[PDB]
């Protein structure tokens, strides 16, 4: 499993450019794909979503008419096309896979991303920084502007981490479950619009930024993310 | 889907696309021609498969005259036949291979019970079973050369103590052919072909091709009245 | 020969293993079955079906 | 007013007897002998899931067209008083009867593709059947309406008009479809005699209802017998095809007994 | 000398076993539970109907979470369904089309397929690269495989038509225990909810009970007039049920060694292709050749609810872990769910 992205750079407002993602190590055509972006100094925000069979496409609010997503199955490749840019659109981009069937764990693996430079329900994050010590227990919390419990028992909240110089890595999907390659000290829970994540026995390479996300209904919305620094 | 979650839509999409693939596969899996092969041991089944160029079940496939033929050779099994044959009721035809030379050799302690007795018992068991009251049967007859070179020096009545004919090849061949083709109990539905093999018989599968064509016409010319 | 002796020995071993068994009465088994069915009855949906609010197939 | 008006080009249709009563009564009572068995027919050719093939499709579609054209004839005969309303009836009757002919021709083709094209086709061909069957009548009625409009609605019973050569929009196909159904039955009966009885050909006679030819020959009087044949055969076509393709076959009987009573 | 003594000992042991079997059967179940109120009629009805199969259905098995299914057919397909929304979860192609059994691991990780090619193939679900791939092809049998079941992620039980049974380890590939002692072809085996015992039936009017780690057969079971096609196991582990081909289903005990109950009706002169129990053990569910499934009172054998709706023979049926639904798979390509 390897997702290598290319095509970023620095452009002046207007113009056009195409960001490509090359997949290697997995069945390309059973997964749906997303594109997300991160601010040069702040959090994350959803951009676009394409699905299996080129049937459905969703965009966000500030993107229509400008962006075009597509997939080329035989060469196992994903394309985003961008035109008429502005200085508000400088960020860095990530291509994420997800497969929807009963029991699945979407947003499983994230790419490295590429830098691009140019010359409703909302998430509230409680804090911007909390000091820590190697050996005490810590908690973080965020809140959603509307309830996220659907009618089928699902509670669409996703908890993500980002360590320095790295790419994001899944930690919790649907409010209660652990992703792959994560120790069982991590935990999380929630209620009616108040959601909490718990880490016990802190360690090194466990300091950085934390984010929470919803997926009850498009478009997808992030928050500001808290920080544990040591 | 106004009442669907944001993620059940992809579930429905997945299920629909798998249904499309199943339907296409099961539509393309009804155009190849089935055949079920049988014959007693050492009766030339190896010769039959070798001439025409085609453990448990052993399947084999070949392509001729724009048709893909699929022969199920099932001689490697020694289990009871009441269980693994009813899954074979959809086949066009049953190939049955036997040899005319083994008219004397004894396969057991009973000298009267030669190999032909076992072959005809198998034939009678196959014809008069439930799952094949609409199935054409193709009878390959083998080993004519050794048959002539044997009957030049040995009689026939050793296994037929009611025969009253000439001891040359032609009368023996006609007698054996009628003796095989006279066990059918319903000639209003089934039919029994016969063809005499030879080492250069490149027409070894042309006979099967013709029999299958005629079977299909019989079906299409009966399901529409006429 | 030795095939008959081997078959007889195998049959003897099998019958000796089958004979020396502390068998129980069928009435006790039947009582166990009926007790398990009764003491677990109120959890079986396909005997007293679930109201459509909690029944997940409806 | 009788059934023969659909196709009789009898420009000098006259009489000196009780003709009209007998002819028209045969027409009406024959239609009323239909519209009863055809309903149960269209029910069976639409309900039993285990019968769905190409032939069942064609039978069902031609039967529904037959029924709707029958009832449209039974209702819209006596609407000649409205000067600007029975042209609509003429157009609708034209379209429905021509659809019936095209589905019968497709029935013949299907017979061919069973008794010569022995094996299964490479791909399903339902779309072509629907397209041709409901597109030939549509194109023909559209062109006929484009060429002229008055021809719809007559002086006695509103249908196509015999005073000018426009009846050639219904006579034409009535020739070019029988001319091929005869060939198709010839081939099928040829293979019934060479690659391998009479009741089967009689049954195939009621779908490809060749009996319509009993209308094309009514030159003038001293041909009342052939018009009697026209009425007595054609007005019972639905009931005849019911007998020949709903009860006589043991397959449909067994399927109906198994599934309908469930 | 030795042969005569062995024959005499075998005859004496057989006489003792017959005497014990005769003495143990003091009374039948139907004579004891005459005071138990009937379940009445069970007007079960269809809730869903799964489509997409084309040839007959040979096998279906539930999962541990009471939600997903698996089923195998002639066309070459092994399909994992979502019962609630009647959706595909997985589709699996095969190489041998003549399958006769299915297995589905209690951890939701592995499935198994087997049949008329002598090999038991094991498939891994929870992969990473996104396809249910092939891991192990257990070989070592000489006849068609009848049924296979999982013990845990690394232990499996198989039976074929050679009078043999096998306990196998996936990791190494080498057979660990062979069970012999049958005369005719073996058609089925059920597990136990402790993975220490199992029972099999053979095409010789007999069924035997075996220990799982020792390698021996501890019990033998007789009483039928012809071969046994399907067998399953009572959840508490003190009885089991078998289905013959002489129009009679039977309930034995793994501790009393005697024919205990029989189910058969005069109007039924066909075979029993599959038998299953339910969660509480109060219904016996039987698939017949008269094209419809019956629902016997599994403790009085005096009545039967009926499930119809198939145009052909019934070949398999299953019951959920929690007891919520029952599923029937038949020869008409349709698989149905009752609640």
């Amino acid at each position: 499993v390897q997702l290598v992205e290319s095509g970023g750079g620095l452009v002046q407002p207007g113009g056009s450019r195409k960001l490509s993602c090359s997949a290697s190590g997995f069945a390309f055509s059973s997964f749906g794909m997303h594109w997300v972006r991160q601010a040069p100094e702040k959090g994350l925000e959803w951009v676009a979503y394409i699905s299996s069979g080129s049937g459905t496409i969703y965009y966000a609010d500030t993107v229509k008419g400008r962006f075009t997503i597509s997939r080329d199955d035989p060469k196992n490749t994903l394309f985003l096309q961008m035109t008429s840019l502005r200085s508000e659109d400088t960020a860095m981009y990530y291509c994420v896979r997800s497969i929807y069937y009963y029991g699945s764990s979407p947003f499983d693996f994230w790419g490295q991303g590429t830098t691009l430079t140019v010359s409703d329900i909302v998430m509230t994050q409680a804090t911007s920084s909390v000091p820590v010590t190697p050996g005490e227990s810590v908690s973080i919390s965020c809140r959603s502007s509307k309830s996220l419990l659907h009618s089928n028992g699902n509670t669409y909240l996703y908890w993500f981490l980002q360590r320095p110089g790295q790419s994001p890595q899944l930690l919790i999907y649907r409010m209660s479950n652990l992703a792959s390659g994560v120790p069982d000290r991590f935990s999380g829970s929630g209620s009616g619009t108040a959601f909490t994540l718990t880490i016990s026995r802190l360690e090194a390479e466990d300091v950085g930024v934390y984010y929470c996300m919803q997926h009850l209904e498009y478009p997808l919305t992030f928050g500001a993310g808290t920080k544990l620094e040591l | 889907g106004c009442t669907l979650s944001a993620e059940d839509k992809a579930a429905v999409e997945r299920s629909k696309m798998i249904d499309r693939n199943l339907r296409e596969d099961g539509e393309k899996a009804a155009r190849e021609v089935k055949l079920l092969l049988l014959g007693a041991g050492e009766s030339g089944k190896n010769t039959i498969v070798k001439q025409m160029k085609i453990t448990g079940i052993v399947e084999t496939h070949f392509t001729f005259k724009d048709l893909h033929f699929k022969m199920f050779d099932v001689g490697a099994q020694r289990s009871e036949r009441k269980k693994w044959i009813h899954c074979f009721e959809g086949v066009t035809a049953i190939i049955f291979c036997v040899a005319l030379s083994d008219y004397d050799l004894v396969l057991a302690e009973d000298e009267e019970m030669n190999r032909m007795h076992a072959s005809m018992k198998l034939f009678d068991s196959i014809c008069n079973n439930k799952w094949f009251t609409d199935t054409s049967i193709i009878l390959f007859l083998n080993k004519k050369d050794l048959f002539e070179e044997k009957i030049k020096k040995s009689p026939l009545t050793i296994c037929y103590p009611e025969y009253a004919g000439s001891n040359t090849y032609e009368e023996a061949a006609a007698y054996i052919q009628c003796q095989f083709e006279d066990l059918n109990k319903r000639k209003d539905t089934k039919e029994i072909y016969t063809h005499f093999t030879c080492s250069t018989d490149t027409k070894n599968v042309q006979f099967v091709f013709d029999a299958v064509t005629d079977v299909i016409i019989k079906n299409n010319l009966k399901d529409c009245g006429l | 020969n030795t095939a008959s002796i081997a078959q007889a020995r195998k049959l003897v071993e099998q019958l000796k293993m089958e004979a020396n068994i502390d068998r129980i009465k069928v009435s006790k088994a039947a009582a166990d079955l009926m007790a398990y069915c009764e003491a677990h009855a109120k959890e079986d949906p396909l005997l007293t079906p679930v109201p459509a609010s909690e029944n997940p197939f409806r | 007013t009788n059934f023969a008006v659909l196709m009789a080009h009898v420009e000098v249709k006259h009489s000196d007897a009780v003709h009209d009563l007998l002819l028209d009564v045969i027409t009406w009572v024959g239609i009323l002998l239909s519209l009863v068995c055809l309903l149960i027919c269209i029910f069976t050719f639409c309900f039993f899931r285990g019968l769905q093939s190409d032939r069942n499709t064609i039978h069902k579609n031609l039967c529904i067209s037959l029924f709707v054209a029958e009832l449209l004839f039974l209702i819209g005969i006596n609407r000649t008083d409205q000067p600007i309303a029975c042209a609509v009836f003429a157009a609708l009757l034209h379209f429905f009867f021509l659809a019936a002919f095209t589905w019968m021709f497709l029935e013949g083709v299907q017979l061919y593709i069973m008794l010569v094209e022995v094996f299964e086709s490479e791909h399903s061909r339902r779309k072509y059947f629907y397209l041709v069957g409901y597109g030939m009548p549509a194109l023909i009625v559209a062109v006929s309406a484009a060429v002229d409009y008055r021809s719809y609605g007559t002086d006695k019973v509103c249908w196509l008009r015999l005073d000018t050569y426009f009846i050639w929009s219904f006579i034409g196909p009535a020739t070019l479809i029988i001319m091929l159904n005869v060939i198709f039955l010839g081939i099928a009966l040829y293979k019934m005699f060479h690659h391998t009885w009479v009741i089967g050909a009689i049954a195939l006679l009621c779908l490809l209802g060749l009996t319509w030819a009993f209308g094309l020959m009514y030159i003038n009087e001293s041909t009342v017998i052939m018009a009697y044949l026209f009425t007595i055969f054609n007005s019972l076509q639905g009931m005849f095809i019911f007998i020949f393709h709903c009860v006589l076959q043991k397959k449909v009987r067994k399927e109906y007994g198994k599934c309908l009573r469930t | 000398s030795e042969l005569d003594q062995l024959r005499q000992e075998a005859e004496q042991l057989k006489n003792q076993i017959r005497d014990a079997r005769k003495a143990c059967a003091d009374a039948t179940l139907s004579q004891i539970t005459n005071n138990i109120d009937p379940v009445g009629r069970i007007q079960m009805r269809t809730r869903r109907t799964l489509r997409g199969h084309l040839a007959k259905i040979y096998a279906m098995h539930w999962g541990t979470d009471s939600r997903l299914l698996v089923s195998a057919s002639q066309d070459g397909k092994l399909i994992i369904w979502d019962s609630y929304t009647t959706n595909k979860v997985h589709a699996i192609p095969l190489r041998s089309s003549w399958v006769m059994t299915c297995a589905y691991a209690p951890s939701g990780n592995y499935v198994a397929c087997g049949g008329l090619d002598n090999i038991c193939s094991i498939y891994n679900l929870k992969t990473r690269e996104g396809n249910v791939r092939v891991s192990r092809e257990l070989a070592g049998h000489t006849g068609y495989l009848s049924c296979c079941r999982f013990l845990d992620d690394n232990q499996i039980v198989t039976s074929s038509g050679d009078t043999t049974c096998a306990l196998w380890d996936i990791e190494t590939g080498q057979q660990t225990t062979t069970f012999t002692g049958h005369t005719g072809d073996v058609m089925s085996l059920s597990l136990a909810p402790d993975t220490r015992l199992f029972v099999s039936g053979a095409c010789d009017a007999s069924a035997k009970l075996w220990d799982v780690r020792e390698g021996m057969c501890r019990q033998t079971f007789t009483g039928h007039e012809s071969d046994i096609n399907a067998i399953c196991f009572f959840p508490n582990g003190n009885a089991f049920a078998t289905g013959s081909d002489d129009a009679t289903c039977r309930l034995f005990d793994l501790r009393a060694d005697q024919e205990l109950m029989t189910y058969s009706h005069d109007n039924i002169i066909c075979g029993i292709t599959s038998v299953s129990f339910s969660k509480s053990g109060r219904l016996l569910l039987a698939g017949y050749d008269d094209f419809n499934c019956n629902v016997w009172d599994a403790l009085k054998a005096d009545r039967a609810g009926v499930l119809a709706g198939h145009d052909n023979r019934v070949s398999c049926l299953g019951v959920t872990d929690d007891g919520m639904a029952v599923a029937t798979g038949s020869w008409d390509s349709f698989l149905k769910i009752w609640n």
